[PDB]
């Protein structure tokens, strides 16, 4: 397979299904690589996986790419580990991949079923940007006879908040546009903040679109709960110290204007995953479930 | 006096304001004339420093009720009673929510005020007050004393209430006459403080009193505090007849009062 024709992959499956997700595409991309390799070696298997990963994060300078690309890698060792003939292990292979891709296919809808209960009648709502697993709990909620008020910060450098907000007013949830420089003065009234999340770290932290850090520190200031709605497949082996810790792959090119930040996990409450509710705590010991 | 209970705050100012009016009797001046004026300075004290004080404090939280907002209470503030009547009367719709603590249970006191008044109110124990401070929007509170480092002295419970509202974002108002201020400061509730009778804690559940003959047990004590100290991080906006002011300012107005 060449490289022209995977990036032509990758692109085709982002443009026509606009819901799903770039890490979904990147690994749906990684095994159609993998469907027609012609090889015989699992180490060239490997090696030419990691190479497809490289120029796949060449394409998407997002975090959700690298955390499905690692998390596709570890697949392979694991089924390598259990099966020694190439054949077997890659017959093993094909369909554990169709079941994962099944599996994280639907994420979306157990995180909504999961989270809309958190979400109490009358309840005012601030997100950061467009996320559309936001969007999902919400339409799950107001599925749930739920009337609430959602607030929406304009998410300056690309408008992405006044998409959330045309989307979320599309169902005719009162939704409210406020700016970056606003969200301090809105917390108060305000009675949650929800966020999706690009990537999350080994300490229970996430990667996020750069205002996610002003809303938690924000919250954590005026003792409001922030949620985080995420998906299994973007959990990063990553331990940023500080902002400047975070890889520069991720921040540019996706004066100077970085596109993400690190929020760390005391200023989280509680994840919203495909593997339930979780503390911070819990996404550390999945990874290390994980690694042996 | 001492003996049979300890001085108040307003009790010590008052017996500062009256040795120093009395120290200035001119020797010269006529008996019956000095007595005369001692009464009449003792009224004029009362006046300027209880009812014009409660009514400049009335108006000036007037413009801090707002309709439909709830205002949580502590114990029992003829001050508070006063602010809520005739913010009431002067048009403003809210409701109220009392809270009282054992063994005196003076925030009934203040229940039966508000229903004589047409005032919602609603009413429970200090120690559910975690509950019902989400659906609160203001925390008014009764001051006995303010102390020079802006600490507030009060009602045992007082500083409780003050840490849950700040747990719960809520902003915290205290309402005190300026003739309450006291230049001593106090960093906790056991270095000053009034041990009340220790057999008011008995209380009858069911048909037994546990606390009853606690005596016999020679390593059982009973505690009964009076009072607490707020810290002034805990405190949003004291209101006085000079106006609204932080609990930094408290000294200030010890400074203009005095001289």
């Amino acid at each position: 397979m060449d490289d022209k024709e995977l990036i032509e992959y990758f692109k085709s499956q982002m443009k026509e299904d606009p819901d799903m997700a770039s890490a979904v595409a990147a690994i749906r991309t990684l095994l159609e690589f993998l469907k027609r390799d012609k090889g015989e070696t699992i180490q060239g298997l490997r090696a030419n996986l990691t190479s497809a990963i490289e120029t796949l994060c060449g394409v998407d300078s997002s975090v959700a790419v690298s955390s499905g690309g690692e998390l596709f890698l570890r697949f392979i060792s694991l089924a390598s580990l259990e099966y020694s003939d190439y054949s077997k292990c890659k017959k093993i292979m094909i369909e554990r991949g169709e079941l994962f891709l099944r599996r994280i296919s639907l994420s979306r809808n157990k995180i909504a079923d999961l989270c809309h209960t958190f979400i109490k009648d009358g309840a005012t709502i601030l997100t950061h940007a467009y996320s559309r697993v936001v969007l999902r709990v919400l339409e799950a909620a107001v599925a749930a006879k739920k009337r609430f008020s959602v607030y929406v910060t304009e998410s300056q450098p690309d408008l992405s908040g006044k998409k959330m907000a045309k989307a979320l007013c599309h169902l005719n949830v009162p939704v409210t546009v406020v700016l970056d420089a606003a969200v301090g003065y809105i917390m108060e009234k305000a009675d949650l903040v929800i966020v999706g999340a690009e990537g999350v770290v080994e300490n229970g932290g996430i990667i996020n679109k750069i205002g996610t850090n002003q809303m938690a520190v924000c919250a954590k200031a005026q003792n409001k709960p922030f949620y985080v709605v995420a998906e299994s497949f973007k959990f990063v082996r990553l331990f940023p110290l500080n902002q400047q810790d975070v890889p520069d792959k991720f921040k540019y090119k996706a004066e100077e204007h970085p596109w993400v930040d690190y929020t760390a996990p005391s200023l989280i409450t509680l994840l919203f995953t495909d593997l339930g509710v979780l503390t911070p705590s819990a996404v550390s010991d999945e990874l290390i479930k994980l690694y042996l | 006096l001492t003996q049979c209970r300890p001085l108040s705050a307003s009790m010590h100012n008052a017996i500062k304001f009256l040795n120093k009016e009395i120290t200035s009797v001119g020797s010269s001046k006529r008996e019956e004339e000095a007595k005369s004026e001692l009464r009449a300075a003792i009224d004029r004290y009362v006046q300027e420093k209880i009812v014009l004080a409660a009514q400049a404090i009335s108006r000036f939280a007037y413009q801090k009720i707002s309709n439909g907002d709830v205002i949580l209470v502590y114990g029992c503030s003829s001050l508070v009673s006063r602010i809520l009547q005739e913010a009431w009367t002067e048009g403003r719709r809210f409701r109220v929510v009392v809270v009282d603590s054992r063994p005196w249970l003076e925030g009934r006191h203040t229940l039966r005020s508000l229903v004589h008044a047409g005032v919602p109110a609603s009413y429970l124990l200090i120690p559910a007050a975690s509950y019902v401070l989400p659906e609160v929007s203001k925390v008014l509170l009764g001051a006995h004393a303010l102390l020079a480092n802006g600490s507030v002295m009060s009602r045992v419970g007082t500083a409780q209430l003050a840490l849950v509202a700040r747990a719960h974002n809520v902003p915290v108002l205290v309402c005190c006459e300026t003739y309450k201020f006291c230049e001593r400061v106090q960093t906790d509730a056991f270095v000053s403080n009034e041990l009340d009778d220790p057999d008011d804690l008995q209380c009858k559940r069911g048909e037994h009193v546990a606390l009853a003959n606690w005596q016999n047990h020679a390593s059982l004590r009973l505690l009964n505090l009076v009072y607490d100290v707020t810290p002034p991080e805990l405190v949003d906006l004291v209101i006085t007849e000079l106006g609204m002011i932080p609990c930094s300012s408290v000294p200030v107005v010890l400074r203009v009062k005095s001289s």
